[PDB]
């Protein structure tokens, strides 16, 4: 006997206050009970379980399912899961293939035999007890309890990965020239060494796994590893080609998933559509690009792997209608990955703020995948950006970036004046509505005696205040001072939307684009501010 | 030697807060740091049975090129049972001519931590691209940035300094988290000496650095009104708007005679001479504004609120209050990153927090004029304090920005 090192036990406990499981063994067939006894007897020969006496009051239902060749024991731990403590899930975000680095040689090993070489905490075995109902219920069923992480128990994945990692640590520490990844019951070991000096280092690792009695089978996977919905190749990666099925939803996640390598995977008209009740036709004619989504996913696209000696670059584009598209690369047209950004649901917005949010999303994505920020290429002029952030009332920032001249370009569509314009007409505007009737008026009076009041139906104080301002923009020349008492309208206009949901706001924006100079001034209401005092009388009743 | 008992509040579990993404250079520094701390027994690897987590990152303190590990214990702190047995706040600290801030964090580690509680101090060094599992650790000794670290350590602390205190009986010393605030009424040369003297007790019983703050200040800044020889219609519209706003803070503000001037429909740039009535009304408003507000009291039970406005050109205004329009402190920060708005806002938050510790011994809740996703992406790259306050985000431009310029 060559002494094997013990695998250290993880102390497991049940959720505080909760007690173990007491489920009732369901009725089987004589045939099924015959099958289960065969399995449990071999497993018992292996140490995987042990026959228990009558003291344990916990039971977990056991079933049998057959057939490819034979039957297999299915132990339903759903109730023990509910009562076992919480575990640190050893990982919840997967690697992204664009972060992987190439290796000359990648060997794959089978480590499945180690899963049932991981002992269960002794004081916890009691809770894994199960009963094989006996033939004709005429004897006490056979009773077992697990000595190893059960297949299907709550803690088994976290404890297994955790245990494999502790074994591998010294070997990976002493061989920095190899990398090791663990996935299901296989290990992947890659290196850039000469094929000889790499095959030896594999021999050392099987040796080192032996010191814990880990029988590593000595035996050729496909160059296309199929992993987590990807296709990893020695030089490229792509998504595992998957497609989308006229009654219809879940194509949103599929189209999103494909969009990380395939460019221009629009999801807007499709996502606009949305319980599982009824499917309507694409009244925004989503088939103009939905058939192009099928045409985009028709040809195959691949991404490259990461090269830490080369810089990292991210390029963004405006796709229109709140949609932004981006690629990240190190050498032109060799994308590491692609993606899209859709605007946040809001009432108003502008292109500069969306682009900023795209940048933040890519920055954070890039820190995750590569641990650094990319250099950005953006469709916005340096001068446009400087003007924006020097005058925006919020703090804003964009990490190192350069202008790329790919139309359409993000621009500022209008810029209010900071001081009143000398020699521009001054329009005092005001508007008001009747809460009961929804009747109101909107209008203005100017220093030159120009005047207007327009009566309105089905309206509110907020709408009439906007409409007053719209009226002065419509009826003035290229330069104009406007005086309102609407804090609501000032809040909207000073946030500088370039696009709105409200069609009134959009018409004001369109008037703003056409002017040369606009000064907007706020005064408080009901205070006799002349002009605003004179137009309040005309518009309130 | 004796791990003081400690437990969370009733009906509350340990924190399970996700670790956020860190850059490769910050991962490396945390690895070097945590490797040494482990060899000194301050922390230890943990297994998957520990589900708790607290975010961790790395900074460089002010005037140092060495990475420092900072743990965001904000969640742990709000679920740690409030400690007792006296720190009262010294009202004279804010009145001293000088106050130095000493990083005394390392003293905490010489003290074991109650075994049962360590599992709640769990934290993860993340890996790039999730390739390898995180490095999981828990604390063995009192952690920096934890609320109970100063409380627990208050025993030995008071002894490290009874001599110095007995010697200098009108030097004021106060502790907040990992920081010692030392206030004198003397000159900096003698301050540095008496400071370096207090740095000798520490070396015997980042200790080399300090902060040179002069709590000398003017409390709630006055509202100020223009003095002009000629007034346009627009100057008077803005004045009436400012006086209307101040009227919700001050009584007897009147705008009737100034609005009389605004009768008519004149052009915005037209000069308006002032009436005899209007000039008196402005003078009486001015007199009203010279006295501070009256019924303004701090209540130690309630939260402090800090508002910050970007004024442009590297200027920032801020107000601290507890109920709106009853300001306890207002201020203005100028040029100090002239191409980085976010670095400036972060430095502003830090200074405002520091001042709030000096005056009241607690930190305010900020209302930041920034979009959440931008602040969350970048604030840790400019943060240099061992503590962290709470914040929320303003998405509508306050009209009141002008009234503080
Ligand atoms: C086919 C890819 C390949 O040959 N390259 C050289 C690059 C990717 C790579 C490099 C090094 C290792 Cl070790 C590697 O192995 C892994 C890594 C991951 Cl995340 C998943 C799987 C699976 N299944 C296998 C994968
Ligand atoms: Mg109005």
């Amino acid at each position: 006997m060559v002494p094997i090192s013990p695998i250290e036990t993880v102390p497991v406990k049940l959720k505080p206050g909760m007690d173990g499981p007491k489920v009732k063994q369901w009725p089987l067939t004589e045939e099924k009970i015959k099958a289960l006894v065969e399995i449990c007897t071999e497993m018992e020969k292996e140490g995987k379980i042990s026959k228990i006496g009558p003291e344990n009051p916990y039971n977990t239902p056991v079933f049998a399912i057959k057939d490819s060749t034979k039957w297999r024991k299915l132990v339903d731990f759903r109730e023990l899961n509910k009562r076992t403590q919480d575990f640190w899930e050893v990982q919840l975000g997967i690697p992204h293939p664009a972060g992987l680095k190439k290796k000359k040689s990648v060997t794959v090993l089978d480590v499945g035999d180690a899963y049932f070489s991981v002992p269960l905490d002794e004081d916890f075995r009691k809770y894994t007890a199960f009963t094989i109902p006996s033939i004709n219920n005429e004897t006490p069923g056979i009773r077992y309890q697990y000595n190893v992480l059960p297949q299907g128990w709550k803690g088994s994945p976290a404890i297994f990965q955790s245990s494999m990692t502790k074994i591998l640590e010294p070997f990976a520490a002493q061989n920095p020239d190899i990398v090791i990844y663990q996935y299901m019951d296989d290990l992947y070991v890659g290196s850039d060494l000469e094929i000889g000096q790499h095959r030896t280092k594999i021999e050392e690792l099987r040796q080192h796994l032996l010191r814990w009695g880990l029988t590593t089978p000595d035996k050729q996977k496909e160059p296309p590893f199929l992993w987590m919905g990807y296709e990893l190749h020695p030089d490229k990666w792509t998504v595992q080609p998957i497609v989308l099925p006229s009654w219809t939803q879940k194509l949103v996640g599929k189209l999103n998933w494909a969009s990380q390598i395939y460019p221009g995977i629009k999801v807007r008209q499709l996502s606009k559509l949305l319980a599982l009740t009824e499917v309507i036709p694409l009244t925004e004619e989503a088939e103009l690009e939905l058939a192009e989504n099928r045409e985009i996913l028709k040809e195959p696209v691949h991404g490259v792997y990461y090269d830490p000696s080369k810089d990292l670059i991210a390029e963004i584009q405006k796709q229109g209608q709140g949609q932004w598209t981006y690629q990240i690369y190190q050498e032109p047209f060799k994308n590491l990955k692609t993606g899209k950004y859709a605007r946040m649901r809001g009432a108003h917005t502008n292109d500069v703020k969306q682009l900023t949010e795209a940048v933040q999303k890519i920055t954070t994505e890039s820190i995750v995948i590569w641990g650094k920020t990319p250099k950005f290429k953006l469709p916005i002029q340096k001068e446009t950006w400087e003007t924006w952030w020097t005058e925006y009332w919020q703090a804003t920032w964009i990490p190192e970036w350069e202008f790329v001249n790919t139309p359409p370009l993000v621009k500022l569509w209008y810029q209010l004046e900071k001081e009143p314009i000398v020699g521009a007409e001054t329009f005092y505007v005001d508007g008001a509505a009747n809460r009961e009737t929804k009747l109101g008026k909107a209008g203005y009076v100017t220093n030159k005696g120009r005047q207007k009041v327009v009566p309105l139906t089905n309206t509110t104080n907020q709408k009439t205040e906007l409409q007053a301002i719209y009226l002065a923009l419509q009826d003035s020349g290229l330069e104009v001072n406007i005086v309102t008492d609407s804090q609501y309208a000032l809040g909207i206009i000073q946030a500088q939307p370039d696009k709105s949901e409200s069609e009134l706001v959009n018409q004001i924006i369109e008037q703003l684009i056409k002017k040369e100079k606009v000064y907007l001034a706020w005064v408080p209401a009901h205070k006799g501010i002349g002009g605003n005092e004179q137009v309040d009388k005309l518009v309130s009743a | 030697i004796e791990t003081v008992p400690v437990k969370l509040k009733p009906g509350m579990d340990g924190p399970k807060v996700k670790q956020w993404p860190l850059t490769e250079e910050k991962i490396k520094a945390l690895v070097e740091i945590c490797t040494e701390m482990e060899k000194e027994g301050k922390i230890s690897k943990i297994g998957p049975e520990n589900p708790y987590n607290t975010p961790v990152f790395a900074i460089k303190k002010k005037d140092s090129t060495k990475w420092r590990k900072l743990v965001d214990f904000r969640e742990l702190n709000k679920r740690t049972q409030d400690f007792w047995e006296v720190i009262p706040h010294p009202a004279g600290l804010k009145k001293k001519k000088s106050v130095t801030v000493l990083d005394v964090g390392d003293a905490y580690f010489s003290v074991p931590l109650d075994e049962d509680f360590r599992k709640y101090t769990a934290f993860t060094i993340p890996s790039i691209n999730n390739e390898t599992p995180g490095i999981r650790y828990q604390y063995n000794v009192l952690p920096q940035g934890w609320k109970g670290s100063p409380a627990i350590f208050q025993s030995s602390m008071t002894k490290i300094l009874e001599p110095f205190k007995k010697q200098n009986p009108d030097i004021v010393i106060y502790q907040y988290m990992d920081d010692l605030y030392v206030g004198s009424d003397l000159e900096i040369g003698q301050h540095r000496t008496k400071i370096e003297e207090l740095r000798q007790h520490l070396l015997r019983w980042f200790l080399w650095m300090g902060y040179e703050l002069h709590p000398d200040k003017w409390t709630v800044q006055p509202i100020v009104l223009p003095e002009k020889d000629s007034w346009t219609v627009n100057d008077i519209q803005k004045l009436v708007g400012k006086l209307n706003w101040a009227s919700q803070i001050y009584p007897g503000i009147k705008v009737r005679q100034l609005s009389k001037l605004l009768r008519g429909t004149k052009a915005l740039t037209e000069v308006i001479p002032l009436t005899e009535e209007a000039e008196l009304e402005l003078a009486e408003n001015r007199e009203i504004l010279k006295e501070p507000v009256h019924g303004v009291y701090y209540d130690p039970s309630k939260d402090l609120i800090a508002e910050i406005q970007k004024q442009g050109q590297g200027q920032w205004t801020y107000q601290i209050y507890q109920e709106p329009f009853k300001n306890l402190k207002t201020g203005k920060y100028a040029r100090m990153a002239h191409t980085n708005d976010v670095k400036q806002l972060t430095e502003a938050v830090q200074k405002i927090t520091t001042e709030s510790i000096v005056i009241w011994g607690k930190t305010p809740k900020f209302k930041l004029p920034i979009q959440k996703e931008t602040w969350e992406t970048w604030w840790t790259e400019y943060w240099q304090a061992t503590w962290i306050p709470e914040w929320e985000f303003v998405n509508t431009p306050p009209l009141v920005k002008l009234w503080y310029q």
